[PDB]
């Protein structure tokens, strides 16, 4: 027997992910690049640095 | 003040002078007041 022709429709679902990384940084740096523990001297900036 | 010679001795040897720059230059050539007092 003969056939008629065929369609069909269809969808496809995303797929979901994520990423990640630490970057931890010191206390004395953190007060060092601020100013809150700088000095005046000609020693602090040489590790601010 | 350590200043411009003591400063990388300080820095990576670990030691300090206080005339290092005079040490240096030669190893290589190179306000009143009165006030009430007693005498």
């Amino acid at each position: 027997p003969a056939d008629q022709p065929v369609h069909n429709y269809m969808i496809k679902r995303l797929d979901r992910r994520s990423l990640n990384a630490a970057f931890s940084i010191a206390v004395e740096a953190l007060g060092l690049i601020s100013g809150e523990n700088l000095d005046g001297t000609h020693i602090s900036s040489a590790m601010r640095l | 003040v350590i200043a411009n010679t003591n400063l990388v001795t300080a820095l990576v040897m670990g030691k300090a002078v206080s005339n290092m720059d005079d040490v240096a230059r030669y190893l290589l050539g190179g306000g009143s007041a009165r006030v009430r007092a007693d005498l």
